[PDB]
């Protein structure tokens, strides 16, 4: 069925369905500016993009490791 | 003696001299010997193109 | 255009050793394409190396059995972009050979 | 809920202690996701999640503090 | 094996209750060993590994604590 | 064969990932130093050099988790 | 023969399981020591390491492990 | 005759066997580049010699504090 997944996967995916086709968009951008790299039009949108993708990917890896860092410390309080 | 156990044999490996060291009673040295004998053979030489 | 060659390289490394000790030969040398002048292209040159490693025995057959670890070629030099040397020290491989034999 | 120990109602006094934080932090998460870039949005999350890392990690120690206790008073039965 | 304790069984409750996880770190890391520089593939191992991590370590804290529960009852026959 | 543990396999998956890389690394830079002043040539290296460190990175990284996945366990032994 | 007990066949066991890492490690080290600055003995140099920590570890909890067995047998002769 | 030296000594002492002359080349080159400090031939020298020297010394601490966590955890198996 399915492939199984935790948690943390979750939290992770969140953002892979919030922004819709960032993914897409970005190769897009850089595949129209690498034709013409001198169309101002062309800069202006691909500074944009890139940008927002940077700050996407950063959200999403340090909102996963703060969520691991607290379930460690209640597994260790077990023993 | 001649009802003595298997497990007193001693082998120590001397490659200094490419030899073998074997402590115990004679007829155990002999049969070491013997398995000895029985295990070392000149290996055959393979060509592969 | 119409070009021929042919080249040929030979060489020999001799060791001394005593039965049953480990041994090791190894071995580095440079060489310079002397194309000449004061308005001269830089001067070509190319390295040559060889490894051995050994291990003899003595069989009462009167046979010797080794065991031989052997390393060989000259280094990878990309640095030696002209054309004008098409008397290019001659390219060897490089090899790594293993094995016993008597 | 049928049956309760005192660990958990220690435990359970700082579920209730806090009201809605258990939704406001999940519901902030999508707030955010929805427009990763919104400087309000960010600063909105980072305080409810720093909230809710210091709820959990007070919630525990207390509960293995008063295991201790409990232990070390049954040991002494024999 | 033939033979399951009851440790045993309380152990592998959790490598049945992760479907295949064991084998979703395995080939996330086949994909990302052959690119090391896609973001994509990073952000999917980061996760992946997380995981497992705390599926191994509290599998064992748990084995841990039943162990003792029951060494200190057999210390009561006598 | 040659003894290798565990945590020199999940090493060697990266070098056998990057089938040149270490190699390619080193002519870009011994072409480079020939001529530095050839943009081409310096394009070139840039990308090289960045995709090794990348590599190190991520394949020292990985083996520091997993030495800690193992201790945590060898730990509960006793 | 020198007399060996079963504690030290289990020791053992680990010895002759690790063929060669104890030779490996110091042959690394020696590398590392003749160049401390080139990454790739740096990178073989964490793996040897880590692998020789994780083996000594596990030798000695095991061993006790056994002991504590024993010596509960022992004292039930009386 | 000479002073007695543990195995955590042999260690510390095989990194500056290793190195032969970095203690004494690091020295040199800072009194050549202070006699004239702004000659580009001799920063760039410098650069790589005091490179050199930070990571020797940073490897040899960290590596004797592993065989010391190592040994420590077996002493505390005795008991």
């Amino acid at each position: 069925a399915t492939p199984w997944s935790g948690y943390l996967d979750d939290v992770s995916a969140k953002f892979d369905t919030g922004v819709d086709n960032l993914q897409t968009q970005v190769t897009e951008a850089l595949d129209k500016l690498a034709a013409k790299p001198s169309d101002p039009a062309l800069l202006a949108a691909y500074q944009s993009k890139l940008s927002e993708y940077n700050l996407y990917r950063n959200a999403q890896s340090n909102t996963v490791k703060v969520f691991k860092d607290i379930d460690a410390a209640i597994i260790q309080n077990f023993r | 003696k001649q009802n003595a156990a298997a497990g007193n044999i001693k082998i120590v490996a001397y490659p200094d001299t490419n030899s073998l060291l074997v402590k115990g009673t004679a007829e155990q040295v002999h049969f070491i010997e013997m398995l000895v004998k029985a295990l070392d053979v000149a290996k055959r030489h393979v060509e592969l193109s | 255009l119409e070009e021929k060659k042919q080249a040929t390289v030979v060489s020999r490394p001799v060791l001394l050793t005593q039965e049953n000790v480990p041994a090791i030969f190894d071995n580095n040398r440079t060489f310079y394409t002397k194309l000449i002048g004061e308005r001269n292209v830089a001067l070509e040159h190319v390295t040559y190396g060889t490894m051995i490693r050994v291990l003899p025995r003595f069989s009462a057959d009167g046979q010797i059995e080794m065991s031989l670890d052997i390393e060989d070629g000259n280094d990878k030099t990309p640095q030696s972009d002209t054309t004008t040397s098409v008397d290019a020290l001659p390219e060897v491989g490089r090899t790594l050979i293993s094995t016993i034999a008597r």
